[PDB]
Formats: C-alpha cells, structure tokens, sequence
C-alpha cells in the first residue's frame, strides 16, 4: 500500500532519483493463460509502451522534453490543494504548493513552493489566518528573486470557495496594487449531453456560458486528428466559478485550458484536468507518507 | 606512382587494431588505403579494391 | 436562443524554434531543447530482472510498431528521436537479497513485511551511492 | 523529366517485398540505362531495413552492389549517409526546418 | 528456375573480354552466393579458349 510512498519519502533526504518497474511491463510474455484465459496483454498497444517511458527516463536524466510559449510576460501562477492526514486526532491539515510560473527573461520556472502548514480543525478544511499571510509572502520573495524587480500580476487556483477573512489577509499582504484573483475549480458536475445525430460524441473545446461569473469546459471528446474518442462513454464536463477579484471569463477559461497537455509523466495528447491540480495531488501522498523531515527540496525530479 | 600502401584484414574481429595502425601511419605522413577508407559504395564488391 | 461558444486548441514550442499542437511528431521533427547525453544507469533485482532489463534496454533501439498507426505516432528509436545514448553495456548492478527469509509461514503484520523490504533497498542503494566511484545517474527498481 | 534531365543520385530500398513489384523493377531498369548512359561517378545507392531479407538473397540485379545496413540502428544509418552524401560533394543549401 | 532449383554444374569462360561484361560477372556473383549456400565448392569450372 505504502511501499513506494514510503520508499521515496524516506530516500528524499538523500537526493537520489528513482524509477520503480513492474516486471509484468517488462515480461508480458510468459504471464499468459492459466487455463484458456489470458492474464495480460499489451499487443495492440505495445509501441506507445516506448512512448510512455523513455522521455520520462530522459526528465528523470536532467532533459525538458517540450515546454509552453503561449504565456503573456511578467505574470503569476499558482495552484492550491489540501490532504486529510488523520493521524493521531484525525487532523485535516495538509495543504501542498502546487506550483508558480515564471519568465526569467527567456526561460520558464517549474519548482514550486513546498511546506505543509497545519490547522487545527478536522472537517471544515480553508485555513487559519497565521498561514495565509506566509504561504503567499514565499512566493512573493520567489518572484523577487527569480526577477530582480516585483511581481506585476498574480493568478491563484484552488478547489473549494473560502471565506472572506483569509481572502481579506490575502489582500493584506499585497505589495503597491497588484492585482490577485483566485479561480475555483471542481472536477464532477453533473451536466450530461448527447450529440443529435450519427454516434459519436462532442467534438472537444465547446463552451457553455450561464452568467459572467460562472462557466463549463469539456475536456473528454475527440481531436479530428486523433479522429478517435477520448474516453470510452459519452464524457463528463469541468464547472468553473469564479469566486473573488476581476477577472474576465474567456482568457482565464482558455488559460486553464492551455495548460493541460504539461503531463510530462505521460505523452497522452489530451489530459482532463489542468496539471497543477493533480500535480499537487500526487505530491502531497509522497510527504503524507512520513512527517518527520524538515526542509523537503522543491525539485519535482525527486518527488516524480 | 606507386605511393599508397595496402593493408588487409578481417572484419567481424578486428577492426580496432587496424583503425589504429592506419591512424598512427596517416600521423607519421605514409598514404594508407584499407577496407574502410573508400567510397561508401563501390562499383563492385571487389572490382575496385583490386 | 442558448448556443455553444467554441475554443480552439493552444500551440506548444519546440526545438530550433517550431512549433506543433501534438508533441510526438514534434519530437520525431526537431528534438529536445537542452541537449544531455548521459543516461549512466543503476539498477537492482534478482538475475533473471538483470537478463530480462538488457534484452528490454537493447530491444529498443530497433523501431516497434503500434497495432493502428493513424491514433498513435511511430516510435523509429530512442538514438533517432532524443539524440541521447542508452545501451545495456555500462550497468552498475548492486545484487539483492535473494534468502528471503520471509516465506507464508510470516504473514501476520505486513507493515513489518514492507519496513523489512523498504529498509534493505534503501540502504542498499545508500551504501551503493556513499562508497562506489562511478557516477550513477538514475536507479531502477524491478520486482514481482 | 525528372529522372534523366534533373536527377542526380538515386535510393533504391531493398525491403522483404520490393522485389516483387514491377514499377520499382521497371524504374530500376530506366535508372540503370541512364547509369549506362552517363558514366560519370556513380548513380544507385542501395539501402536495407528487413532482418528477413538476407545479405545473400537481395535482388538478383544488385548483388553485385553493396549496401549501408539500417537492421540495427537508424541514427547511424542517416548519419553514414549524410556524410557520405556531402563528402560526394554535392551542393548544399541553409537548412530551414519551416519549409519542412 | 534454374539457377535456385534446377542448376548442377556452371561452365564460365574466360575470353580477351570475359573480365569487362557485366552478365558473366553479374551470374558469377550468382554462383558464389549459390555455391556458398549449397556448401559444395564443385559448382565452377572455369574455361580458357584464347
Ligand atoms: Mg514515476
């Protein structure tokens, strides 16, 4: 249940990459019928197998596979997402810094900010006032250090609405007059469709606006080049809603759009979720594993 | 005229030594011609080195 | 009358400044940005995962081909793709426990099953880091 | 048009099958009688992918040429033909991957 | 036909100008590989007229 977690967390403090390989990847031959049925296959895939690990392989070496040229200068990224640790007095406190973006004259910054601050509630999850105010002065003198001036504006992602007294802090630790704004975004909503005639699915990229705070993306259809589905069934779409600050709909939607092909652990053409999400998702379970290091790095090659 | 010098070998086995022999001769000066320094496609398998 | 509003797909950056929507064909086109060209590797296991690794790690050089080609690009080879070397000739192995003292006469407590397992692979991989010269890049971890 | 007034190399590929094929045969034999018409340098340029196809058994007209392996890796293979390429001396032009 | 299935023997002649057409030096490539896949040397046998 807890071996790699357990693994990578414990070797962190050593910085050492790793890379664990089922061996039925490896030996899909041998492991076939027991009695008539076969227990395994990748025929009909296996090339794409190639596809899947070497340039993984090649991150873990120190190369950048592709990176994204479609971000306006001098702006800010950030994402938000929380853990349930229950411990000892089952403790909800684990929030884990997803990630920032950054133009340091030509190039782009993928490392993130790192610390689980705690909280002493168990269910009601936002966060004390005390944190707040650190967790976004981190990324304030990041973003002093890695441009030799000031941030000009910000954008923040979570997963949940908030109340106003930590939004009001977060105001409170803002330098001159930038701008900050943050976007909530769930991953089920129910809001099935169906296309009228022939039998597939809708094209992937439609848009269904219900006010001017509020809106719908669909992730899940089929790209005409790939001309095939991406899911098996008809697909599920993303809500969007819009909690606080001034922010326009369409650039912030294609935005969050614009950044869901960043999968560097796969090469799948289309992901449903923007990356910073699930990325501090899967980073959060590798520091949940064991809470007694101090000062964890804030390189993913480690963590990934 | 007769200025190059011919050197023979076998490929599957060896090729190490003979790479070397030829880069030591080409240092002093000495014209070497071997199985590896003529054109990427010969008119015939052998016609051209004999 | 309530209608659909339409985005297009963004377009992502390549190598000699290219640009495609897909990353595959780009990769097959242009190439990576930062050129790196060490993959000296490390790998730990029991013998049949070190014959079974070199003949996955030398098999790949020759292209291998997908079931349907127009849903997923070919791969040609890593050494026609990346410009990186990998072969299965400069492995530093470290051998693995093979007594395995814990058989299913021991299976009460499995936490103290996967601590036993954890701790021997990290510091087998620790003692391989601190005392050995060569310079490890990556380490693979196989197992049934 | 192409091949006798504005052609300058040629690239046979010998895989499992292409012997089969009359077209490839027939231009085969068209680039043959212009190699007879010009002699100057050299024209054909075999290559060979297949590991079925074995180094005795290509096609029987060729035999007598030699071949640039790809069974192994490709890299290599474009590699040993490029530089022979531009050791023949044939001219050159600024790469531009836009075009491509 | 003949050359995989149904040939024994091979009679190459050698003329003033045996060395310089292309068929003769074309089927005795022929040979070799047939002879080298028949694993019998007694495939030849060369003739001098002039
Ligand atoms: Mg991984």
């Amino acid at each position: 249940a807890q071996f790699h977690d357990q693994l990578k967390a414990r070797l962190l403090e050593h910085t050492i990459p790793t890379q664990i390989l089922r061996e039925s990847t490896l030996a899909w031959r041998d492991f076939k019928n027991t009695f008539g049925a076969p227990i395994r296959d990748f025929s009909k895939i296996e090339g794409h197998l190639a596809w899947t690990i070497s340039t993984a392989a090649y991150y873990k070496a120190g190369g950048k596979p592709w990176k994204l040229g479609d971000i306006r200068p001098g702006v800010c990224y950030l994402g938000l997402v929380y853990k349930k640790i229950e411990k000892s007095k089952n403790p909800q406190n684990a929030c884990c810094a997803a990630q920032m973006f950054l133009d340091n004259g030509d190039g782009t910054v993928f490392k993130g900010e790192v610390g689980p601050w705690y909280n002493p509630e168990k269910g009601e999850y936002h966060l004390k006032p005390k944190e707040a105010k650190a967790l976004l002065t981190q990324a304030l003198e990041s973003y002093k250090e890695q441009n030799k001036s000031y941030p000009k504006e910000v954008f923040i992602h979570a997963r949940t609405r908030f109340n106003d007294e930590e939004w009001n802090a977060f105001n409170e630790v803002t330098p001159k007059n930038t701008n900050l704004v943050g976007v909530t975004i769930t991953k089920s909503k129910p809001l099935k469709l169906y296309k009228t005639e022939g039998a597939f699915p809708i094209m992937r990229g439609n848009a269904y606006i219900v006010d001017e705070k509020k809106a719908f993306l669909w992730t899940l259809g089929f790209v005409p080049k790939l001309q095939s589905t991406l899911s098996m069934e008809v697909p599920n779409p993303i809500f969007i809603e819009i909690n606080k600050g001034e922010a326009e709909i369409q650039q912030v939607l294609k935005d969050i759009l614009a950044l869901t092909k960043l999968n560097y652990n796969a090469c799948i053409y289309a992901d449903g979720e923007p990356v910073t999400l699930r990325f501090a998702n899967k980073i959060g379970e590798i520091l949940t594993a064991s809470t007694e290091i101090k000062t964890p790095p804030l390189a993913f090659k480690y963590y990934i | 005229m007769r200025n190059k010098i011919f050197i023979s070998h076998a490929t599957p086995e060896d090729d190490d030594f003979t790479r070397w022999l030829s880069l030591k001769l080409i240092g002093l000066g000495y014209e070497v011609w071997c199985d590896i320094l003529f054109l990427d496609k010969g008119v015939d398998f052998w016609s051209t080195i004999e | 009358m309530k209608e659909l509003i339409y985005i297009e797909e963004p377009s992502i950056l390549f190598a000699h400044g290219q640009k495609c929507t897909d990353p595959r064909d780009g990769l097959a086109l242009f190439g990576p940005l930062n050129q790196i060209y060490g993959i000296k590797s490390g790998v730990v296991g029991t013998q049949k995962g070190l014959q079974i690794f070199k003949s996955y790690l030398d098999k790949i050089q020759k292209p291998i081909y997908n079931h349907n080609n127009i849903t997923r690009p070919m791969f040609p080879g890593f050494e026609a793709v990346f410009g990186c070397k990998w072969e299965s000739q400069n492995i530093v192995f470290k051998e693995i426990t093979d007594e395995e003292i814990r058989r299913y006469l021991f299976n009460a407590s499995t936490h103290k099953r996967t601590y036993d397992l954890v701790t021997l692979f990290n510091d087998k991989i620790i003692t391989a880091n601190k005392n050995d010269e060569e310079r490890v890049d990556v380490w693979f971890v196989i197992v049934p | 048009k192409e091949i006798r007034e504005n052609t300058c190399k040629f690239l046979i590929v010998s895989s499992t099958a292409g012997n089969k094929r009359e077209g490839v045969l027939k231009e085969l034999a068209v680039a043959t009688k212009v190699k007879k018409h010009l002699q100057d340098d050299m024209f054909i340029i075999p290559l060979a992918i297949d590991e079925n196809l074995s180094y005795d058994d290509i096609n029987i007209e060729i035999v007598r040429l030699n071949a640039i392996d790809f069974k192994k890796s490709w890299a290599k293979g474009l590699q040993d033909l490029l530089d022979a390429f531009e050791k023949q001396n044939v001219p050159k032009k600024p790469p531009d991957h836009s075009k491509s």
